[PDB]
């Protein structure tokens, strides 16, 4: 939804010292700076009518963007880094398990037996998880990208399969 | 022995079938293999005639 | 990279809270929720999120970085982010 | 370089331009131009396979350098002596070329004072 | 030469009287047999062509085309195995008849010894392909597809006919041997330039030429899988084979008024390649890349340099193959997903690794990577053009800018990358696709080692 | 894995540098110190510029063939 | 990346010119813009490596700066001097990426300079390998630099060349000596900057073996083949001494300028952002436009 | 004459052997990384034998082992420019490759495509050292794209990364700009 | 906001702001994170123009005009200042390479059958 | 002060720099709910059919085939021959062609001015 | 030497005589001695195998010869019988003329490499002899196009012929 000062200055403070640690590199310098931006960040947490609260905020973003480290540090496993989407090459969906060859099916029998009961609980709980979801769905479909749980008895939390059966973050 | 069989059929057989290839088939065809004459040097004797390529004359005697 | 476990990775983070001189070593709890169970609010939380991120390697997404706030609900995510059943 | 500075920043008429030099005959002020001679003749360097750019007047120690190097193998660490007397003609030829650059230079200075004294009197 | 003609003529009773189950098993098992029979035609003399009879003859130019057509015929059979399995048996026999009849008209066309006999069998091929494109097509526009096909080709074909009979009444024979030996300079009169216009625009249309090319995007894209390969692989190249044949009496006017065509090919080849890089339909890419390579060979014939005729033949077979795997590959994604949008299916090696292996080697074949005959033929065009004009390189060098800019582009968005987690339709690769893939690409590396036979008559 | 990791690490201490990698590091460091200063005196003329260069003002017109401003 | 894009296939392009040497240098003018093309690389590429928050860009730029030198020698009619340059080029540039990748493996997938410290004690052998590899490239007598980097700097210095074709070589060689110590500092000099989980290691003998098998190259290099190869270079013997030592001069102020800036990262103070730091890091903002502007316009025309 | 050529021509042959075992899949997975390591290592140690010929004799020589076709006055043949530039580049090159790919198998150890990677390095030398041995400029061009399109494949070792696919585009683009002049 | 309607062919299609697929939120649970797409939501006409692999429309720390000034200002300096050195090169004050045998012209390719005037020198 | 960033066609002004996105207003706050709802149902009709075990086929995107038809088919049914379209077609069609004609016609005859009274080099050019 | 020097002249073989004044055992020579014994001898015996088994049956081939036909010059205009022979004869001569510049090229190719840097003067006659081959080859065939013909070859030959014949008359003055 829309962003409010708290959500936004928390966003600000993330990037701000990400530049600062990348600016200073060595811990201790950035350490003294990071904790003093903290005081500099609370040096005005009592402002009057929200217009100034917004206007000073505008001054925060501009000096942030030109104080943004032009080459900032990004952790590789996260978006923008070396390891970002690196293992998506090894990512492979679960439906390739179904078309396994019968001779190869008998070479991994226990793992195919477990997928049989895993897809079994997929089917026997899919229809109940969805019917409950539509009846509890407010009119006009969903009002947000939320998901109802298995709040009742003997049910699975609706729309669980793909996110339960999501490929592991290190498919290797 | 791992190195040995690695020699015989990944090195020693390969040198056999190329050796058989160039000097017996490629050089059987003229001008396929060309050779610059070695930098024959005064005082040396050509194997056939033994002619001592003109012995070097005196030097302007530089020394340090 | 080892077979990283939730128990090992949380005991790393309970150190950070006990290494948080503001978060007293006695004030340590697996459910030390910062603004109301501890008092260090969202501003006094987001810098800790980067602090753990700086020592964790992963960068928890901002939508839940400010939100996952109780130490167990955070360590639930590194369990999710690393996706290890231990 | 001093020569570069004098040519551009100072005066190029008193500084040998590398392409325009030589601008004076070698007999002008330096008589008895008895043509110098190197040793190992053009067949020798041809039979030595000697590099065209290196077939200079120091060609004599060149080929004899590669003589012992032809038999210096296996040991590469050999023939230092005959290596650096070849450098001595290359030493001698270099200063001779250094001599050439300044000989024109000293003629270039003198040429200025010459025409200055044999054209400005009247 | 009825060694090859008759067994193909007889193939119609063969498929028609075959049993219910075999038909396709029958159709392939004998079409391969005819292929090695046509492989005999690799016997050329130096320059005197193989004159088998009064009406049929072949040379070093025709023979590579004959082997291409005859060996092609099994490929659309196996390619059409998947697409046309549901249909009843009688139309199954009829569809194979269209394929055999098409290859039948192709082999006689390439081997006619009289110009009009070539012409009657030149445009005789649209009649079966019109049936193939329109009846067995898939998408709605296929109706307008056929109309664009025949009308474009015919719009230039009839002027050729009027020109051909004129030469008959003027010289006394349209036979290739007689017209070659009695070749006379085509003067610069306004009557003669229109005669040149008549004898050239027919092939130029189904060359195609920049601007005169709309049929292929509106036909190959919506043509049936079998029909689509055959159009680009060989039915592109009747005009070419004709072009080097009729260019023996159009001198010297060719060197004087080929500039507008050399223009329109050079800018078009960059233009077609650039737009090829900016289509949302993958099938349009092979169509648009095809003309880009095809625009290159028109340059070859116009300068009519020996080196230009060298690569004209090689690139013809090279591209004629090249379009074949891509259309075969582009087919394989289609029926699996029932769409020809490259965006919908990305990174297929995570699901179909072996298909990806075939995809990339066909792609680098399109790149003209030596020693593949794709480059050497394409390269000879560059050398001839430089002899024609040293400047020529930059515009065509811009073509070695766009080709790989798109020819690996669908790779990194069809076979390479990540997969969308919603398509569970994608399954394992039936051995047919890889098998036909093998007979499709393995040749091009094979005769790569020995390029002289498919080099052309200028050897 | 379980049956390995003989470099078995821990948390927030020195990564148990076995002496090997240490005395290896000092070995080739000593070797390449030995190698490059050994020639720093064996054939120092190679880097020192064995042959000297003459300043050209230190020459006379007699040996240079320029006649003084009298002729 | 160490295998291809350090010195092994990039040199193929310049090796092509030295292959064409019998006709490469025949036209004096044709030589000229070689010095022109080569010089701008060295200024530009070494400038980029002056600030790079990684352990890969600096090596690549100092290569492209070097690839901007061999063809300078043929630009002054020196084929073999170019040819020996690439041989030593591969000898040390393979390592610089080799040890850098060791940091990426030992310290879990990290490349930027500003995420790790104390690599001297924790990573001794890779520290020694990086020291000598930079030492080899930064013109040092009796190693790769001597027979190649010292030889080229002196050769272009006394041969006929454009003033700026010379000028970049001394500047770039200083820059090569400059950012080589900049990464050495951020590598070893500085307190640990890696996550508390301590996993940095090199005990794997095979990695250790592979380093020492190329160590002999990185310190010995040309000497093993110096007198072995015949002399194709026309020597100068005597020549003025100031520009012959310039290579050893340009190294020293390349060092402490990095050192004092390294001490600015030691100095507790907010270092203001400046255009020069960004200019080096984003390649002078070159890919920001070339990878964005021309391709957008041409392909939008294709739409 | 008897030695020199045949030895280095074997070097080109012997490290091509890992490739057509790889296509025949005679390698047992993890054996191949060490298997190619060995073959490259002997490819080094054998390459010095032609090298030793150059230090003493200094001679060079060109081999034309095959003739592709004759374009009238141009008879394209499999000609190798084998010389000092060619022979000495061999041992330094692949020993460096032999040195690095060991560091690779330690580094590259988790991705189950070790073999696919290692062969990808193996054919990479094949295209390299044929450029330095090639005599006809066409053969040099063959290796010119050969490394170029293979850098594309090698840098695209991980199709999950779109920057890698992006990186290959300009890598081929800039390489293609170069070979226009070629 | 539909596309401008002037011989343009887009019609119903709306104006899409220049937001590339690299620029979109990489932390969002996109259905197709390949180019950060979702299900059903509208798509840009030039979507394939601005996708993560191809050109990107993303914010930069410093103004595009600034690149234009430095990129022009940077590159323009050398070929100008390198034009100056084209008149002013650098060398050593060393004379030419006087050579025996009429300056190699006997064996420097030049035909010696025609009178090869011997240019010989002496040590000055 | 400090250097100021500027928007561009590819270097667009960041949301952080633009104060307009910061202009909190009731119209924007109320507007976001609709996009939240429409994306919610789209996420819903993505997940149910995707997570449905019975959905063995391909779930098409209505926005996908609207674009594909748009980019190729809808052009001419909506095309209008405006004067600017003719001009752009002129400078991108016949225009560039005449560029190649004039440049290619010139050097061709320039070559033809060379051969006739023997001023062109043909020492090795025997592979015409 | 299946070839012969009259068509394939090669420089004489002159080798040096090493005098190893050094003391270290020459590794190069030992590499040869092990090489001929270990590599040559086994494959030589296999080569000696293929000799006498090839000798137990030696079928002979003979040269294919063509009688020289009347040329297009005496070939009657628009005639089709004797046009065939003369067109055949000219095209064989075309293929013939390509292989002799090829032979001079191959002779040219060997001359440089086998003579090292000395080829600058060692191929001086080899360089000159190509020019007369190439220039006369152009006069035989040039600007004939893909559809070259014996008639068009004579048309070019005639075109040059009266031009020089008129020039010779003009040169008489
Ligand atoms: C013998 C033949 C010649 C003599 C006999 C014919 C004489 C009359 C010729 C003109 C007839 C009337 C033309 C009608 C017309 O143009 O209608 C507007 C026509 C038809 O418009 P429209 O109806 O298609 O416009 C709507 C378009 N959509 C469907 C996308 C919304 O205008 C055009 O086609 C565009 C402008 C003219 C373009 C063609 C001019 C150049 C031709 C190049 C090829 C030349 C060969
Ligand atoms: C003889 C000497 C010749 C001249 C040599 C000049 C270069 C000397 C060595 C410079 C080393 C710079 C260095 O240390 O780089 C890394 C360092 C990282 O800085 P960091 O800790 O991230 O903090 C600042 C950013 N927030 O970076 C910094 O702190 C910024 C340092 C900027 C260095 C720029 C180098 C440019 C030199 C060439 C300019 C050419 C212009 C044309
Ligand atoms: C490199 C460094 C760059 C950066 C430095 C250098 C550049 C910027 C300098 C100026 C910085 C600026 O003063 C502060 C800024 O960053 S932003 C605005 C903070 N003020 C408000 O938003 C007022 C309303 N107050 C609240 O919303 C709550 O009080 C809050 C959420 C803050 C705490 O809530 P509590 O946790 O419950
Ligand atoms: C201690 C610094 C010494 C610097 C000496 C000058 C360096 C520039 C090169 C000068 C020599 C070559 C050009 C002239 O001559």
């Amino acid at each position: 939804a829309y962003l409010t000062h708290q959500q936004k200055v928390l966003r600000l403070y993330k990037r701000a010292l990400r530049h600062l640690e990348s600016w200073c590199v060595h811990r201790d310098k950035y350490r003294y700076f990071a904790c003093l931006m903290r005081a500099r960040f609370d040096e005005h947490k009592n402002e009057k009518d929200m217009v100034k609260a917004t206007q000073l905020l505008r001054q925060a973003e501009e000096e942030f963007w030109y104080g943004q480290h032009p080459q900032p540090y990004i952790f590789p496993e996260s978006p923008g880094g070396t390891s970002y989407e690196r293992y998506e090459c090894y990512k492979v969906p679960e439906w390739c398990l179904d078309d396994w060859h019968p001779s190869e099916k008998a070479m991994y029998p226990d793992y195919f037996a477990k997928r049989e009961q895993w897809k079994r609980l997929r089917r026997e709980s899919w229809e109940r998880e969805v019917k409950q979801l539509q009846e509890e769905t407010p009119p006009g479909g969903p009002r947000t990208e939320a998901l109802p749980p298995a709040r009742k008895e003997g049910d699975l939390p609706p729309l669980w399969w793909h996110i339960v059966t999501r490929p592991r973050e290190r498919p290797m | 022995y791992r190195h040995s069989i690695f020699a015989v059929t990944h090195v020693l057989i390969p040198v056999w079938i190329i050796h058989y290839y160039l000097k017996y088939h490629v050089t059987a065809k003229p001008y396929t293999v060309v050779e610059r004459k070695p930098r024959i040097f005064p005082g040396d004797t050509i194997l056939e005639t033994g002619e001592v390529i003109p012995l070097m004359k005196e030097f302007p005697d530089q020394h340090h | 990279a080892p077979p990283l476990t939730l128990e090992a990775i949380k005991d790393r983070v309970l150190y950070v809270l006990k290494l948080y001189d503001k978060i007293d070593p006695e004030k340590l709890s697996v459910n030390s929720h910062f603004m109301k169970d501890l008092g260090l609010d969202s501003l006094d939380q987001v810098e800790i999120i980067m602090a753990m991120e700086d020592e964790f390697g992963f960068e928890i997404p901002d939508i839940d970085a400010e939100k996952l706030m109780c130490p167990q609900e955070i360590v639930d995510y590194i369990a999710d982010k690393k996706d290890v059943y231990e | 370089g001093a020569h570069l500075a004098r040519r551009y920043l100072g005066d190029a008429s008193k500084e040998p331009d590398p392409l325009r030099m030589p601008t004076f005959p070698p007999d002008y002020g330096f008589p008895e131009r008895k043509e110098r001679e190197m040793v190992a003749t053009q067949q020798e360097m041809n039979d030595a396979q000697l590099m065209l750019q290196q077939r200079d007047y120091c060609a004599h120690y060149l080929i004899q350098l590669l003589k012992c190097k032809r038999d210096s193998f296996p040991n590469f660490l050999a023939c230092k002596h005959e290596q650096h007397d070849w450098d001595y003609c290359e030493h001698l030829d270099y200063v001779k070329r250094m001599k050439e650059f300044e000989r024109e230079r000293r003629l270039l200075q003198r040429k200025k004072r010459r025409e200055q004294r044999e054209a400005e009197m009247a | 030469m009825l060694k090859i003609i008759i067994p193909t003529t007889m193939l119609l009773p063969m498929t028609w009287m075959s049993k219910h189950n075999m038909i396709w098993i029958n159709a392939t098992v004998h079409s391969l047999l005819i292929s090695l029979i046509s492989l005999s035609l690799l016997n050329q003399l130096g320059e005197n062509s193989l004159n088998f009879s009064l009406t049929f003859f072949s040379d070093s130019l025709s023979a590579p085309l004959l082997v291409l057509t005859t060996w092609l015929l099994p490929l659309m059979l196996m390619a059409s195995q998947s697409h046309l399995s549901k249909e009843t048996t009688t139309r199954k026999k009829l569809y194979i008849t269209m394929l055999i009849l098409l290859q039948l008209f192709l082999i006689m066309t390439f081997t006619a010894t009289e110009l009009i006999l070539f012409y009657i069998l030149f445009e005789a091929t649209l009649v079966p392909t019109l049936i193939i494109i329109t009846r067995w097509g898939n998408q709605t526009e296929r109706l307008n597809a056929g109309l664009y096909f025949l009308f474009y080709t015919l719009a230039g074909s009839l002027p050729l006919l009027v020109a051909l009979v004129y030469i008959q009444n003027t010289t006394g024979s349209l036979n290739f041997l007689i017209i070659h030996y009695w070749s006379h300079p085509l003067s610069n009169s306004w009557s003669n330039i229109f005669m040149w216009l008549a004898c050239i625009m027919a092939f130029m249309v189904k060359m195609p030429l920049y601007g005169l090319h709309l049929w292929l995007p509106k036909a190959h894209v919506e043509a049936p899988i079998a029909g689509s390969m055959v159009l680009a692989a060989v039915l592109l190249k009747l005009g070419g084979y004709g072009m080097m044949r009729i260019t023996t009496i159009l001198n010297p006017l060719t060197n004087y008024m080929a500039y507008p065509f050399l223009m329109l090919s050079m800018w078009g080849m960059i233009m077609t390649s650039s737009i090829c890089l900016r289509q949302t339909d993958l099938k349009s890419l092979i169509a648009y890349s095809s003309v880009s390579h095809m625009a290159l060979v028109i340059v070859a014939i116009m300068i009519q340099t020996p080196w230009s005729f060298m690569g004209a033949t090689a690139l013809m077979i090279a591209h004629g193959l090249t379009s074949s795997m891509l259309f075969c590959l582009a087919n394989t994604n289609y029926e699996r997903v029932h769409s020809r949008t490259m965006i919908l299916a990305r990174g297929l090696q995570t699901l179909l690794p072996l298909m990806a292996t075939w995809w990339l080697m066909a792609s680098l074949t399109n790149l003209a990577l030596p020693p593949s005959i794709n480059l050497i033929g394409e390269l000879f065009i560059i050398t001839a053009s430089f002899s024609w004009s040293n400047i020529t390189i930059i515009l065509m060098g811009m073509n070695m800018m766009i080709t790989a800019l798109y020819s690996l582009y669908m790779l990194i968005t069809t076979q390479r990358g990540k997969y969308t987690h919603h398509i569970n339709n994608i399954k394992a690769s039936f051995t047919r696709e890889n098998a036909l893939m093998a007979l499709h690409i393995l040749p091009l590396l094979l005769l790569t080692l020995n390029p002289k036979m498919i080099l052309g008559p200028l050897y | 894995a379980g049956g390995g990791v003989h470099i078995e690490p821990r948390y927030r201490q020195f990564p148990q540098l076995t002496r090997s990698q240490l005395i290896q590091a000092e070995f080739f460091s000593a070797t390449m110190w030995f190698w490059i200063l050994w020639r720093f005196w064996h054939d120092s003329d190679a880097v020192l510029g064995h042959f000297p260069y003459p300043d050209p003002s230190q020459w006379t017109d007699e040996e240079l063939g320029i006649l003084p401003d009298d002729e | 990346s160490a295998l291809l894009h350090s010195s092994t296939m990039v040199v193929a392009g310049v090796f092509l010119l030295i292959r064409f040497y019998p006709l490469m240098e025949t036209n004096k003018l044709v030589q000229t813009m070689t010095l022109c093309l080569g010089a701008i690389t060295t200024l530009f590429t070494a400038l980029c490596a002056i600030t790079q928050n990684d352990i890969k860009k600096i090596v690549a730029f100092s290569t492209s700066s070097q690839l901007g030198l061999m063809m300078v020698t043929i630009g002054i009619n020196q084929p073999h001097l170019a040819f020996l340059h690439i041989c030593m080029h591969a000898f040390f540039k393979a390592m610089l990426f080799m040890c850098s990748g060791s940091i990426i493996h030992s310290l879990n997938d990290e490349q930027d300079i500003r995420k790790m410290g104390g690599l001297y004690k924790a990573m001794p052998f890779t520290t020694t390998a990086l020291i000598i590899g930079s030492l080899a490239l930064t013109g040092m007598p009796y190693l790769t630099g001597f027979y190649s980097k010292d030889l080229i700097i002196e050769a272009v210095n006394m041969s006929y060349t454009n003033a700026w074709a010379l000028l970049m070589t001394l500047i770039a060689t200083s820059l090569t000596a400059a950012y080589s110590t900049r990464i050495i500092f951020f590598a070893f000099l500085g307190k640990p900057r890696f996550p508390p989980l301590v996993l940095i290691n090199e005990n794997n003998p095979l990695l250790i073996n592979s380093i020492k098998r190329l160590l002999i190259g990185s310190i010995f290099a040309g000497f093993i083949i110096s007198n072995n190869i015949p002399p194709m270079t026309v020597p100068n013997t005597t020549m003025p001494l100031y520009m012959k030592m310039t290579a050893l001069i340009v190294t020293i102020m390349g060092f402490m300028l990095a050192l004092e800036l390294n001490n600015t990262t030691y100095y507790l103070k907010f270092k203001y952002p400046s255009q020069t730091y960004k200019f080096s890091n984003m390649l002078g903002y070159y890919p920001s436009i070339m990878h964005r502007l021309p391709t957008y316009h041409n392909l939008s025309m294709s739409q | 004459m008897n030695p020199f050529a045949s030895l280095t021509l074997t070097t080109l042959i012997i490290l091509t052997i890992p490739i057509m075992m790889s296509n025949s899949n005679i390698y047992k997975t993890n054996l191949y990384p060490n298997y190619v390591k060995t073959t490259v290592s002997y490819a080094f140690t054998l390459s010095l034998v032609p090298l030793l010929m150059f230090m003493h004799t200094g001679q060079e020589m060109i081999i034309s082992n095959w003739h592709w076709m004759t374009l009238q006055t141009v008879e394209l043949s499999l000609s190798f420019k084998m010389d000092y530039f060619s022979v000495m580049f061999i041992p330094v090159a692949l020993f460096v490759t032999w040195s690095i790919m060991e560091f690779s198998m330690w580094y590259m150890h988790s991705d189950p495509f070790i073999n696919r990677f290692f062969k990808y390095l193996v054919l990479f030398l094949i295209t390299m050292m044929i450029l330095v041995t090639a005599n006809n400029l066409f053969q040099l061009f063959i290796g010119w794209e050969g490394v170029g399109i293979m850098s594309f494949l090698l840098i695209g070792w991980w199709h999950g990364r779109t920057d890698a696919n992006t990186a290959a585009l300009q890598a081929i683009l800039y390489n293609r700009i170069g070979d226009i002049g070629f | 906001e539909p596309y401008p309607d002037d011989g343009m062919g887009y019609g119903d299609y709306p104006k899409l702001p220049d937001r590339s697929q690299q620029e979109r939120d990489p932390w969002y649970d996109w259905d197709h994170p390949d180019l950060r797409l979702n299900w059903g939501e509208p798509i840009h006409w030039d979507l394939d123009m601005y996708i993560r692999n191809r050109v990107d429309t993303s914010p930069t720390p410093v103004s595009w005009n600034t690149m234009c000034k430095h990129l022009s200002g940077f590159v323009a300096f050398m070929l100008f200042m390198f034009w100056v050195g084209e008149i002013y090169p650098s060398y050593q004050p060393v004379g030419p390479k006087q050579y025996p045998y009429n300056d190699l012209y006997l064996e420097r390719g030049g035909d010696p059958t025609k009178e090869p005037e011997p240019v010989v020198h002496y040590e000055i | 002060s400090f250097p100021k960033y500027k928007p561009s066609r590819l270097a667009t002004l960041p949301a952080t720099l633009d104060p307009a996105e910061y202009d909190i207003s009731p119209e924007t706050r109320k507007a976001q709910a609709e996009r939240l709802a429409i994306r919610s149902r789209l996420k819903r009709e993505y997940l149910l059919q995707y997570n449905d075990p019975n959905r063995l086929g391909v779930i098409e995107d209505p926005a996908l085939i609207r674009w594909t038809y748009a980019r190729s088919a809808n052009i001419y049914p909506n095309f209008r021959p405006t004067p600017k379209t003719s001009l752009l077609g002129a400078l991108f069609g016949i225009g560039p062609l005449f560029f190649w004609y004039y440049v290619f016609k010139t050097d061709r005859d320039k070559k033809e001015k060379l051969i006739q009274e023997g001023k062109l080099d043909q020492t090795f050019n025997i592979s015409y | 030497d299946s070839w012969d020097k009259d068509v394939y002249p090669e420089p004489p073989r002159r080798t040096p005589a090493p005098a190893p004044q050094t003391s270290l055992p020459n590794p190069v020579t030992y590499l040869t001695k092990i090489f001929d014994l270990l590599v040559d001898r086994p494959v030589t015996l296999a080569r000696e195998f293929i000799e006498q088994q090839h000798a137990k049956n030696r079928y002979y081939y003979y040269h294919r010869e063509f009688r020289r036909v009347p040329d297009i010059t005496e070939c009657e205009e628009k005639d089709i019988l004797c046009m065939f022979e003369a067109e055949m004869q000219w095209r064989r001569d075309y293929k013939v003329d390509q292989e002799i510049v090829n032979i001079i090229q191959e002779r040219l190719k060997a001359c440089q490499q086998r003579e090292g840097e000395s080829y600058r003067q060692n191929c001086a006659k080899e360089l000159e002899q190509f020019t007369q081959v190439s220039k006369a080859f152009q006069d035989r065939y040039s600007d004939l196009g893909a559809h070259y013909s014996a008639r068009k070859c004579l048309a070019k030959q005639k075109q040059r012929m009266l031009a020089e014949r008129k020039a010779a008359k003009e040169a008489a003055a």
